């Protein structure tokens, strides 16, 4: 982990070195660029977080009455929700672990009791659907029905605002993958025939860098587990 | 550096901020930067531009 | 007649606990949302071991606080 | 989740960066080419969802005599249509998000008995009949038959004008997609050779992202459900 | 054996070292709770004890 | 990778249920207690600042009863 | 195993003896643009410890109650971190080398008891779980349960800075290929059709190089061991 | 009644534990803790070999330390 | 490549649970014995300060007692 201006040196003393965005000791971005920087830096790591999984967070939410689709939101969070318009929130975090919207993948769900719940099964009728990506729907709910999701989750949006985000968490083999990608992103814009040539080198090597890590596995993407169907289909 | 041989490390201590309650998964790094700005000299290599106009033959 | 449960509504500190002690989640919700309580006696700590201390010493004196009342 | 005002910001400091249509700041869209933008955001939206099928949106219909065809229209739901025009409304929307007329596919028809409707059974006697895509046909309206039709939904279109819809629902991980399809329909705008080639890249770039999302599966397209037919043939 | 931890730790987490604290002194609570009539017995009138502490003196001529 | 929190069913010191968890219900069960001197800490703190003239009073108990 | 000045040396004689980024006496490299190497350095090093397992470092981890998750951080050693603000840390480095966070992957994990643990086994209930790749959960932690954890290590980073890291250890088969990739991230960053096509020379030098490493196992990365299944399986 | 063993809790000079004498880490992790005991006893172990020499010079003069008190 | 530490389990001088850890243990076991000279060393430093004197009024056994 380290600080988004360590990035900023990074990218300063890195790809962008020859670049007339960057201050005149090399040791920073300039200040007026700096949310082009922020802006594809959030779009290079949505695309990590999505080829690998890194990152697998839960979150709780409790079933209300009269209400069947849960979306999957801050403003319906305890800690960010208006009770102007909303009679209570669903969704339970914490102070300093506000819900960020950080959700890609449904991967499982497990009520209070620890029963697993079958996810798009139709034929099941006591199976859940998620009529879009972000939204969990229940066609029954119960009293004291909770309900908690796991889920695939992108890294929280950076921020050049005091009280946002400012801080990377990904794996460092990966970093050369971001400066690639955040280079490629610099480079195409502008739409000299130069440095479109030079933009593609960068995302070839971003994408020779991503195979890389999937060749030797060094995010343990790979996983397996114990056989159990042998004991359930009974042949002992 | 291995302050841990005092002791004085029990968990169960009364000092708590609800305001920044928060689970293991959620790590952060504080806000406290510029520790020591070393003394170091100017670069010569590059000449800074003038922001100021002073007089000729000024006393 | 009709139910009337849930965590959302129908639930708060001040009300007790149910029967529901079996629910791993429900005693778990039931601390975290009274943690006010629980933080004003621990940051408190010492002035409730002082009074402790002295259990016994205040009770004598529960004992006559009529008499006491005529002295005043 | 964002409104459309962050699109143009989004825009500005990303791949539009180095044209003239944006300000001095790089902050703004300029407003007399706004409306441009709208119309390429609305085509970019329509494709994605027509790619994936990341929205599913279902609708109530009542069965009104001596009407065959039940057009999916806005101007015949019981929200924002006009008394004067039309007597009553069969489109029930009293609740929740108005009726946005965002149907592309009729997937299933359910009645109010509980029953499944066979659609397009040339060969059923009971079948309903979809002469257009949009256009829901019934050979025999009843007296209180209610049909409730699941379909495959894009997203509402936006505007800018006053009171219309100004909010984006897609999911996070295709925002590259969606930048890359509205800077390819502008930079082919231009008629110029140094610009077609860069349009064509952003083209290949957008159609790259989102065979990534298939090759992944990050938006839960695939669907698996029990086999039910084991016991209707009578396997046992 | 039952894995509850991850219960505690996802809803509680930071704070459950506070519990803890609390939770290792509950008999020094108890033998407050039970009897807290008797404190708010002696706070009702807690004005006049204090009133008789600063009049020592005044009841040692008697003695 | 990871591990969902609600699938908790799959020597004297460790607890057959979860080690943190028992504190956690060990505290549930005599909530009222901590309650009840919660919401009267008020009263109690008020007291525990003048412990000393309370002591005082304790001390010459046999000389507060012979004023009758 | 040789200091950081060495390796400034070893480029300015080297390499980079024709460019202008060395003294007049190309004895050493300027310090406008030592953080410049420092950080293509540290991204060269991070590459060669992924496609080799030249280095295996252990921990040692001590449970604490009422905490599942036990990142991998300096912060939380014993050594080097602030007793403000961790209570009390659970990585313990009393002897040696302190901690220096360098975490890629991890290959095992031993209890203090002398058996083992496996690790993300979904249908093992003692099995432990990595929902990131640098962060060990554990989802029944003990009285006096101790953890060590064996894991391919990467170097540490480097830094000029005071009191920081100044040291190289790699086998020296190695060094041509850390001398190919800095100068290929130098070339590649001058933006120069000249200069790119000898980056382009140096990359595929440097891929020559670990290649050969492979095929002669110069590194010893091949590992076999004497069969135990065999007695495991009852053959006898 | 409730558990409060635990490392950090232990983080202290107090005797060592009879039930995991057995435990291989324990018995390294207490000594290696207690590391500055050692430390003290053993850079200054010439001083103490020449007191350990003189035990009985030392003992004859507290066997009578009282008498010799009067002398003074 | 690399043998984890926790992995312990698989004819005068070597020992079989390992030479240096017989000598750990060995030392662990008698702690307290080390602890309670370490707590009192400067009193010993004290003491071996002027050890000479000590021995000088020593080796006068019977002189310095037959006057009392």
């Amino acid at each position: 982990m380290y600080y988004i201006e360590e990035l900023f040196c990074r990218l300063a003393n890195g790809v962008l070195n020859n670049t007339g965005i960057v201050t005149d000791d090399r040791g920073d971005i300039e200040d007026d660029s700096k949310p082009f920087i922020i802006v594809a830096a959030n779009e290079a790591l949505t695309r990590l977080h999505g080829r690998f999984n890194m990152r697998n967070n839960n979150v709780v939410v409790e079933m209300q009455e009269g209400r069947t689709n849960y979306p999957l939101l801050a403003k319906y969070a305890v800690q960010s929700y208006d009770p102007n318009e909303v009679k209570c929130p669903f969704i339970m975090d914490l102070a300093g672990e506000k819900f960020a919207e950080d959700v890609i993948r449904i991967l499982e769900v497990y009520d209070d009791k620890g029963r697993r719940r079958p996810l798009n099964d139709r034929n099941n009728p006591c199976s859940l659907f998620t009529p879009r990506p972000n939204v969990l729907q229940n066609n029954a709910p119960k009293a004291w029905e909770v309900l908690n999701v796991m889920y695939q989750a992108k890294h929280p949006k950076l921020s050049t605002a005091e009280d946002g985000y400012n801080e990377i968490d990904i794996p460092d083999t990966l970093d050369p993958a971001l400066d690639a990608y955040i280079a490629y992103r610099y480079y195409t814009s502008l739409n000299t025939p130069e440095s479109s040539a030079k933009a593609a080198e960068y995302l070839s090597f971003y994408d020779s860098i991503c195979r890389e890590v999937v060749e030797y596995d060094l995010t343990s993407d790979t996983e397996v587990d114990t056989n159990t169907l042998f004991r359930k289909r009974g042949w002992r | 550096i291995e302050d841990y041989l005092k002791g004085k490390n029990c968990l169960a201590s009364p000092n708590y901020d609800p305001d920044d309650q928060h689970s293991s998964w959620r790590e952060d790094l504080p806000q406290f930067k510029k520790d020591r700005e070393h003394l170091t000299l100017v670069n010569t290599r590059r000449n800074r531009t003038y922001n100021t106009k002073l007089n000729r033959f000024d006393p | 007649t009709i139910p009337n449960e849930g965590y959302c509504c129908e639930t708060l500190n001040d009300p007790i606990v149910d029967k529901m002690i079996g629910n791993a989640y429900y005693v778990v919700k039931f601390v975290a949302l009274r943690m006010p309580f629980i933080k004003n006696v621990s940051d408190n700590m010492t002035q409730l071991l002082a009074i402790h201390n002295k259990l016994t010493e205040l009770s004598a004196i529960y004992t006559k606080l009529d008499e006491l009342q005529l002295i005043h």
